């Protein structure tokens, strides 16, 4: 769940 | 009178305490107990996760005013 | 022209309907609508509802005279059927209404006399404190 | 200093919101794993917060008796920044604006039917006008002193 | 000339139902009706005259004596802030038995309703102790209500009955209204407040029988003769005097203090007293300037002819206007209404920072309540101005005697004031809402610092130049060495600094950043009113829809729907339009005022100054926070006091919503839906014996228009005054 | 009316879709699934822009985001 | 019963008189233009104040102006 | 005739209905009203009696049945006010009575004498009349 969550803040 | 929590004993305790079968034979009931209790969790949302819901809250007024 | 009259003039065929003649009709006044159809053929009545109008000369009772001229104009318009229509009183008189010199007023013809006329644009009328204090009107003038 | 004012530097409710505002920050931070993504969004809105009260206080504003800044719009000479700086600049920005508009119309009224460019807008007379409001003060008091500008 | 309307044959000739309606509704128009002439219609302007003023002397006669019989004065007087006023008695067969019980309140044996209109602080003021002289009062006010019915009826009967030419005579009346309405009866109340009201206030009890044989100063009327008249301002009130005894008094009776009372805060006796001296001679010197019958003096039509600017930038200037005001009722009305308008917000304004009367302060509720009252009553006046000028503009002016003077000036440029006063109120409206919304949505985020608040400098820099050291700066009275402080220390100055840098008080309170903002919505408000106002009037003769628009009149439906349907074309529909936005101004205006000093009273205004700046601020710490007692007058548990007041928040809030009806529905419907109702009734058994008189039928649009208006405006008045008046009295502070 | 109804049709299908796809990448459906009661279903996460990611509350399972 | 005028900037389109729904308006021949006739008012007292004469006229400004005056039962239109 | 503005159906034109209906003392002509108004009158007094009886304020107490014959005959009492205003505001006093003067056969008949002013005080005083004495009766029928 933590990659979804960080997928938005990848930039 | 439906929702509510129950404990490990039985008992059972609805969200409003069951106020419905009294409160809502007068109009004041309903903008009492209703409209009146009930937004405390809209208006008071400021600074938190559902600070989108209160701002919804205030444009909506501010549209239906503006239709007049 | 001389006015004609309506002695013993038959009805279309109807089945009745809630919108005829109320109270007015016995204490004020009502109208009658004239025409002549060469066929039975089936009409839409101002009223509302579908009826049958008859071969030959066929008459009709109405509340107003908005109700004769329209009922008068879609005769015109799509069955080219000429028609004419009386008012009639309580006390038995029947005055002649629809074309008084025989001919429809949306074409000219002499022998009518001009009524209402201002020969004067309409910005040329006084203001109203050159009225005031009697009974006339600028536009009157 | 001004109408009674601390100076944001020196007040003290200014760091106690700061520190309400990083606690609660801190608080929600605790929940996740210290590796994890949310740890380094939280993080991330730490350092955003504390810039940002380094920089307002480093930039001179006056916060007032209950703890916010206040903004001056006097006149006087140590806020030119606070109202009257980017105001010009706005001016600037909209007068450019207002003079293409302007000029475009006029680009149109020669023609027998100007509705059509009205709703369907041509690109390259545009783009020759676009740039042309650059210099819109020069040519704005030009036109004035000639007077060109209002109708007759 | 048969039916009910007896002045105008039109309306009695038709035998629908709106014959009624219409002769209800224009029966003090006396300009329609039928064989009129100017001689009638300035006697039946007299004889009404005549019935107001007999109407407005019975309304106070009957107040003055229900409260002396029904009331606790004399209870009220010994213990003032201890004991709540009451202004009449309450019988009711429908009350229960817990409805008596709650009510009765005060010393009373029953129930009764507490007075917030604050006659008790005025009568005791003025220098009533007793029921006797209430009991007197109500007598010679009905003795003036009766000798006013006579005076109309004797002044309508033929032997008496003025001309025309006495009506117009404008210089005598103006010369006697200045000097005798105005001066006379202001010397007439400084000779009362210095025989009855300031012996009164220290003990001395003077009265009809024995004000002969009393002095009001021990010198007497020497030094007003001599010329040594600083003798009646010798000995002041001390600062430890108690109100109503002779416990640290003095003699003077014309003083220049300044400031307030220390126990009561309110304003000197002495003060009032030398103000309304000093003004009863101005009135009287000033009245002197006009020609009369003895041969000196000034004409103004002379003096209207001779301002005219040379190079004609005005035009012809003044020349021709003395004709169009005289000739015209209008002209005089709108400034009449005008005038008092701004009068009115005037005293609004003055009374509750500068209170007179003793033991006034201290009720709450009744400064509120007066306060909203007069505003609330100056907005409609202000509104009904601009509507006879527009009527004016319609009815009386005349453009061949009046060319090229101001007004035809003033009608040939109305577009550029019109596009002036739109683009002023875009500008405000635009620049509020967006720091409003913006310093909200701040708030939402939970970052409170990147908010836009603007200190209100000029304001400031005003409070600082008045005397106010809470600041910073120095200018004028704040500075201790100045022209002006040097100037005015020796007379008032000690005084006026001291009240005005109390906290207690409300004169000239600290303002932040949340005043900036709301005043600049009252200026954008006011800006709308009076640009569809404005637009109204200068539009009534004409415009490029309807370039005829005078043969109509001043209110008419619409004009069909060509030429791309024209509804609400009228100044009458300009004036309905103008009436909401007043409305919205005004409680504008009242909530503000209502919220600041609540918090000031409670104790605490860090939150006003916290929570005044984003709207969620007011919908969460003022109405619903407020609401709370309000909304518990009754509940199934039991009742109290407060009952009454939610029920009529309820009512006010039912005929607010039914105002909808009127203002969004409109005729074909209903008009069909009478149809229907018409053929069943004549179509049924039994019920087809009663017959009606009139036939049915329904509304028109102006009237109908006007029903929803009214609707709108009493809900609106209802609504608001039981939330502030429950509001204020549940706590008292 | 046959082509808007076909037009009609590939609207709602894009519609499902993009649903589908939220669901998959943007969302914490597999932490749900264990512990269905004490956890709150969430599918939208907001960027990190100008502070509103005050909006994505903790619904729980290890996930801030969007209650749906 | 309303007023209905005829001023003389007409031209004798005769849509006036076709878009009258109660039969209030005819034409007579007239001199004052090119299609020698102009409208006239006799039968004033059936008008029900609709204003659809006024809807089609064209003109700079309408050359048939109606002014509403005393209703009665026939310029109500009332029907019962 | 189908241009009036009414319809036959079997509710509105039935033998036992128009029996019914032909037979109410209000639909009577031969007779004087005042007969009629006493009969109405009665019906209505001891049908209203009622509900004030058994619904008002006092229904609890021992003060139920005298309060609500009093408030049944304050009803009556305005009833008997509306109508002879009524009567006073619609109907002259010489003028002849606006009755229909012939029936569905077209057979002519005599014109119903309750619409005149005469006619109509009878009726009102009728009306009263047997109102006030149907409320009575009620009264002594319920209580004793
Ligand atoms: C094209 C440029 C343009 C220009 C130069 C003006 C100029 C003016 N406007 Mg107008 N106006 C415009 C467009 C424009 N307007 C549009 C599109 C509208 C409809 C929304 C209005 C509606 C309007 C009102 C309601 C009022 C004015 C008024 C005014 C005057 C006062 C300034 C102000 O209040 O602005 C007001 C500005 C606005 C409310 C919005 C303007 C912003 C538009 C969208 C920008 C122009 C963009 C355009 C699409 C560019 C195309 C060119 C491109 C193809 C190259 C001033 C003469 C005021 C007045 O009368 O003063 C005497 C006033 O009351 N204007
Ligand atoms: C001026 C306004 C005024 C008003 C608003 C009231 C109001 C009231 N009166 Mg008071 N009263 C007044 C003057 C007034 N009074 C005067 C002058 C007297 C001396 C006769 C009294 C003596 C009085 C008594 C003896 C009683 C009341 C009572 C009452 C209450 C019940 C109403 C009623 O029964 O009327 C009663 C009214 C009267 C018998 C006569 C007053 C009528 C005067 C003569 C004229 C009013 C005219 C009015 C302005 C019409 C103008 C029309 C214009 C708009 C076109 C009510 C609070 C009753 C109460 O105590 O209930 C709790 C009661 O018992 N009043
Ligand atoms: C000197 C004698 C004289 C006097 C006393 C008056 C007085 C008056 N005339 Mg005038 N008049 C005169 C000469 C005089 N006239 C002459 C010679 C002519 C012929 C040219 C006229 C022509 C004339 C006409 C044609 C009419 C009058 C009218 C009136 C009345 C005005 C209405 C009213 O009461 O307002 C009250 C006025 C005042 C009290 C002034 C105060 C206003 C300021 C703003 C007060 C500020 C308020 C202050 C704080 C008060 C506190 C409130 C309190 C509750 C605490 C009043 C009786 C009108 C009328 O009513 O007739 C019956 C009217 O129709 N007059
Ligand atoms: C100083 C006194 C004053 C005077 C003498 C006049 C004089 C005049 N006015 Mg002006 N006017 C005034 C103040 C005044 N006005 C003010 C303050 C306003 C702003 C509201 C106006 C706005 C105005 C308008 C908009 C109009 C006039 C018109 C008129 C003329 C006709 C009067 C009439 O027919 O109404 C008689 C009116 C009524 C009896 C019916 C209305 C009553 C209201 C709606 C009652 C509200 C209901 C009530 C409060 C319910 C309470 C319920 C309870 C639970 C509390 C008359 C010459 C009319 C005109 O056309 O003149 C040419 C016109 O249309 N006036
Ligand atoms: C609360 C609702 C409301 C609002 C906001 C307005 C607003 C306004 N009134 Mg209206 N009015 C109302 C109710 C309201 N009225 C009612 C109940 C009546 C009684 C019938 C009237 C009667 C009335 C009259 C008689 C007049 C006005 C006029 C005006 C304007 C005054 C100038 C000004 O304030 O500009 C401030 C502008 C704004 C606050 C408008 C909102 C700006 C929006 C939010 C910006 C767009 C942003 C966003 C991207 C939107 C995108 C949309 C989305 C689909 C993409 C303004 C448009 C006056 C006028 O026209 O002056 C020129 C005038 O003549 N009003
Ligand atoms: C109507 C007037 C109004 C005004 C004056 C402001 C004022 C401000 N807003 Mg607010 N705001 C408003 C309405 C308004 N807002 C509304 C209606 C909303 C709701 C949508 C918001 C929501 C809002 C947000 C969400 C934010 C602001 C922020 C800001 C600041 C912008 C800083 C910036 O971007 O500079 C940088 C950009 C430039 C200098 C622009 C000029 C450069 C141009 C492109 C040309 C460059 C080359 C030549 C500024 C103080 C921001 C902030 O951080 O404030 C503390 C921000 O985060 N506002
Ligand atoms: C907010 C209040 C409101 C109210 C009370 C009404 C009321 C009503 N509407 Mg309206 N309406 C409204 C707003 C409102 N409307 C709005 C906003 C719109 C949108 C434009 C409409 C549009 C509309 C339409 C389109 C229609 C109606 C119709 C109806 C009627 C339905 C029949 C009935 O229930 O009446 C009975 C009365 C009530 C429920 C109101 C309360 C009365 C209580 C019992 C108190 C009685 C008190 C007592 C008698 C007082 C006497 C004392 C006195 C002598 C001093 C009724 C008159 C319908 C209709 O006319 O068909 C029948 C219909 O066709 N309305
Ligand atoms: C049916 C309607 C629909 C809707 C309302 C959304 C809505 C959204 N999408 Mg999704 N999406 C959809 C269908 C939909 N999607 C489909 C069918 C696909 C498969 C191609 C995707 C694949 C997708 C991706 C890959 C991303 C989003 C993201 C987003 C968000 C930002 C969009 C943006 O700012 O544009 C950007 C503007 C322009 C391109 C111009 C927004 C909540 C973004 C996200 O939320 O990131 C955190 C993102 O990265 N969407
Ligand atoms: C158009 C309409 C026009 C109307 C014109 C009206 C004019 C009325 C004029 C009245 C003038 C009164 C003056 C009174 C006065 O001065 O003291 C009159 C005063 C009044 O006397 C007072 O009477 C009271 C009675 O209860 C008390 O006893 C007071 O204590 C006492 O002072 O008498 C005094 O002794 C006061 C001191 C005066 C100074 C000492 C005397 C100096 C000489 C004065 C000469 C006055 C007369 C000359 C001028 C006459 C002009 C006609
Ligand atoms: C439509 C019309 C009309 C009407 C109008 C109006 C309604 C108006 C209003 C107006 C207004 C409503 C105005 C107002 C004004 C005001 C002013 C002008 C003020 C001033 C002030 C001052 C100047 C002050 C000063 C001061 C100060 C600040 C402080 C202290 C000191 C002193 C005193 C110096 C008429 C009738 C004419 C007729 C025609 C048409
Ligand atoms: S529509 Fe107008 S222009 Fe044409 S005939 Fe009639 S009045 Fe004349
Ligand atoms: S208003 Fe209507 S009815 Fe009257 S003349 Fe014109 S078209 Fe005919």
């Amino acid at each position: 769940s933590g990659a979804n969550f960080a997928r938005a803040f990848t930039v | 009178d439906v929702w509510g929590s129950i404990s490990d004993q039985g008992v059972v305790t609805h969200i409003t305490g069951g106020n419905f079968a009294q409160s809502s034979i007068t109009i004041n009931g309903w903008l009492r107990d209703f409209l009146w209790a009930q937004a405390s969790q809209v208006i008071q949302s400021y600074g938190s996760s559902l600070s989108a819901y209160g701002l919804f809250f205030l444009g909506a007024h501010f549209v239906w005013a503006f239709s007049l | 022209t001389p006015p004609q009259l309506d002695p013993n003039t038959p009805s279309p065929i109807f089945a009745g309907s809630t919108g005829g003649l109320l109270r007015k009709a016995q204490v004020e006044e009502f109208y009658v609508i004239t025409w002549n159809s060469p066929k039975e053929q089936i009409f839409e009545m101002p009223t509302g509802g579908a009826a049958i109008m008859r071969e030959g000369p066929n008459l009709l009772k109405l509340a107003r005279k908005e109700q004769c001229l329209a009922l008068g104009t879609r005769l015109r318009s799509k069955y080219k059927i000429t028609y004419q229509f009386y008012r009639v009183f309580p006390n038995g008189e029947v005055q002649y209404l629809h074309p008084k010199d025989g001919v429809y007023p949306e074409k000219a013809n002499p022998g009518r006399e001009g009524v209402g006329l201002n020969m004067r644009s309409i910005g040329k009328n006084v203001s109203p404190i050159e009225v005031k204090f009697t009974g006339k009107q600028s536009y009157d003038l | 200093d001004i109408s009674g004012l601390t100076p944001c530097k020196d007040s003290k409710q200014f760091a106690k919101r700061e520190k309400q505002q990083i606690k609660k920050l801190e608080s929600s931070l605790k929940l996740y794993a210290p590796e994890s993504a949310p740890a380094l969004a939280l993080n991330a809105q730490i350092e955003k917060t504390k810039r940002r009260f380094d920089n307002y206080g480093k930039y001179g504003l006056l916060c007032g008796s209950d703890g916010l800044p206040h903004l001056i719009v006097n006149g006087d000479q140590r806020h030119w920044g606070e109202f009257i700086t980017p105001g010009i600049l706005f001016l600037y920005i909209a007068g450019w604006i207002g003079w293409v508009g302007r000029s475009y119309l006029i680009a149109i009224s020669g023609e027998k039917k100007p509705a059509m460019k009205e709703i369907i807008i041509d690109v390259p007379l545009a783009s020759r006008i676009i740039f042309r409001g650059f210099i819109w003060p020069v040519a704005a008091y030009r036109e004035f002193l000639n007077g060109d500008l209002i109708a007759k | 000339a048969l039916r009910f309307p007896r002045f105008s044959q039109g309306l009695a000739q038709d035998p629908t139902t709106r014959r009624i309606w219409f002769g209800i509704a224009t029966a003090h128009d006396f300009e329609n009706h039928d064989d009129i002439t100017e001689e009638r219609l300035y006697q039946n302007i007299f004889a009404s005259h005549f019935g107001q003023l007999a109407i407005i002397f019975l309304w106070t006669s009957g107040n003055l004596f229900h409260v002396a019989w029904q009331g606790n004065f004399e209870a009220w007087v010994q213990d003032p802030l201890h004991v709540r006023p009451i202004a009449h008695a309450i019988w009711d067969p429908h009350f229960g038995q817990p409805a008596v019980e709650a009510f009765t309140r005060g010393g009373a044996l029953g129930p009764v309703n507490i007075a917030y209109s604050g006659v008790y602080q005025w009568w005791y003021t003025i220098g009533l102790r007793t029921n006797g002289d209430l009991y007197t009062g109500a007598l010679f006010l009905l003795f003036l209500s009766a000798i006013s019915l006579i005076a109309g009826w004797l002044h309508l009967q033929p032997k008496w009955k003025p001309s025309v030419s006495w009506f117009k005579n404008a210089e005598s009346r103006l010369n006697h209204h200045l000097s005798g309405l105005f001066g006379v009866s202001s010397l007439a109340w400084t000779g009362h407040l210095v025989h009855v009201a300031i012996p009164g206030s220290r003990g001395e009890y003077v009265r009809w029988n024995n004000f002969l044989g009393v002095l009001p100063h021990p010198q007497g009327l020497g030094p007003l003769f001599t010329g040594q008249w600083n003798l009646y301002a010798q000995n002041p009130d001390s600062s430890s005097h108690l109100f109503g005894t002779s416990q640290g008094t003095g003699t003077a009776i014309l003083t220049l203090l300044g400031g307030f009372h220390p126990q009561t805060q309110s304003l000197w006796l002495t003060d009032i007293a030398h103000h309304h001296l000093a003004i009863a001679i101005l009135f009287l010197v000033a009245g002197h300037m006009y020609r009369t019958n003895f041969g000196i003096g000034h004409s103004i039509k002379d003096l209207l002819e001779a301002h005219i600017p040379p190079g004609g930038r005005l035009g012809r200037g003044h020349r021709g206007l003395y004709d169009t005001i005289n000739n015209s009722i209008h002209f005089q009305l709108g400034l009449a209404l005008a005038s008092l308008g701004v009068i009115t917000s005037l005293v609004a304004q003055h009374m509750y920072s500068l209170p007179a009367y003793a033991f006034i302060a201290q009720d709450f509720t009744t400064q509120a309540a007066l306060y909203t009252h007069h505003q609330y009553i100056a907005g409609f006046i202000m509104t009904g101005a601009f509507a006879h000028g527009a009527i004016f503009f319609i009815r009386d002016y005349n453009p061949e005697q009046n060319e090229d003077n101001v007004l035809a000036r003033m009608l040939d440029h109305k577009e550029a004031i019109i596009s002036h006063l739109s683009w002023a109120s875009l500008f405000l409206g635009f620049h509020t809402l967006g720091l409003y919304v913006h310093n909200d949505v701040m708030l939402a985020f939970g970052t409170p610092e990147k908010q836009i608040l603007i200190e209100p400098i000029f304001a400031q820099w005003i409070q600082s130049a008045h005397g106010k050291t809470s600041y910073g700066f120095d200018v004028l009275l704040s500075s201790t060495n100045s022209p002006a402080f040097n100037a005015g220390r020796s007379i008032w100055l000690p005084g006026w600094l001291n009240a005005i840098n109390e906290n207690s008080n409300s004169l000239f309170l600290t303002i932040g950043p949340g005043d900036f903002l709301v005043h600049h919505a009252i200026a954008l408000g006011l800006h709308t009113t009076t640009l569809i106002l404005v637009k109204g009037a200068l539009d009534a003769r004409g415009s490029k829809l309807m370039p005829d628009k005078k043969d109509f009149g001043y209110s008419f439906p619409c004009d069909g729907p060509g030429r791309g349907g024209t509804c609400d074309i009228s100044a009458w529909d300009a004036f309905y339009l103008a009436v909401f936005w007043m409305l919205n101004t005004i409680g504008w205006v009242t909530f503000y005022w209502h919220w600041k000093h609540i918090t000031l009273w409670q104790g605490n205004v860090s939150q006003f100054n916290e929570s005044s700046t984003y709207l969620m601020g007011w919908l969460r710490d003022y109405l619903w926070l407020n609401s709370s007692q309000l909304i518990n007058g009754y509940n199934p548990f039991g009742m109290n006091s407060l009952s009454v007041w939610a029920w009529m928040f309820l009512f006010g809030h039912l005929v607010w919503a039914t105002g909808f009806m009127f203002l969004i529905s409109w005729r074909g419907y209903w008009q069909e839906l009478i149809e229907t109702l018409a053929w069943a009734h004549e179509r049924t058994p039994l019920a087809n014996l009663i017959r009606w008189r009139d036939k049915p039928v329904a509304l028109s649009i102006v009237q109908a228009r006007l029903v929803g208006l009214a609707h709108f405006s009493v809900g609106y008045i209802f609504t608001y005054a039981a939330f502030l008046i429950a509001s204020t009295s549940g706590k008292f502070g | 009316v046959f082509s808007a109804h076909f037009g009609q049709l590939s609207i709602i299908f894009l519609w499902l879709s993009g649903m589908y796809f939220h669901g998959a990448r943007f969302s914490n459906y597999e932490a749900w699934l264990s512990d269905p009661t004490h956890i709150g279903p969430s599918a939208q996460v907001v960027w990190s822009i100008v502070g509103q990611e005050i909006l994505n509350g903790d619904v729980g399972g290890g996930f801030r985001g969007i209650q749906i | 019963s309303h007023s209905v005028k005829i001023y003389d900037t007409c031209i004798g389109c005769t849509q006036c008189v076709r878009a009258c729904p109660t039969d209030v308006l005819e034409m007579i021949p007239w001199d004052g233009c090119k299609a020698k006739q102009i409208a006239s008012a006799p039968r004033t007292e059936d008008c029900v104040g609709c204003k659809r004469c006024e809807s089609a006229c064209p003109t700079d400004f309408l050359s048939v102006r109606v002014y509403l005056w005393h209703e009665t039962t026939r310029s109500m239109g009332l029907a019962y | 005739d189908p241009f009036i503005g009414s319809l036959e159906t079997p509710v509105t034109s039935s033998p036992l209905i128009a029996w019914y209906l032909s037979n109410l003392p209000g639909y009577r002509t031969a007779v004087n009203p005042l007969l009629r108004g006493v009969e109405v009158g009665l019906a209505h007094g001891f049908f209203l009696v009622g509900p004030f009886v058994k619904a008002g304020p006092l229904r609890n107490t021992a003060y139920a049945g005298s309060a609500g014959s009093l408030a049944a005959a304050g009803l009556v009492v305005i009833l008997s006010m509306c109508l002879t205003i009524y009567g006073i505001s619609s109907f002259k006093e010489g003028e002849p009575s606006i009755a229909p003067s012939l029936t569905l056969t077209g057979r002519k008949k005599q014109p119903d004498q309750l619409q005149t002013a005469d006619g109509w005080a009878k009726f009102t005083g009728g009306f009263f009349f047997g109102g006030i004495s149907g409320v009575t009766w009620a009264y002594f029928l319920l209580y004793v």
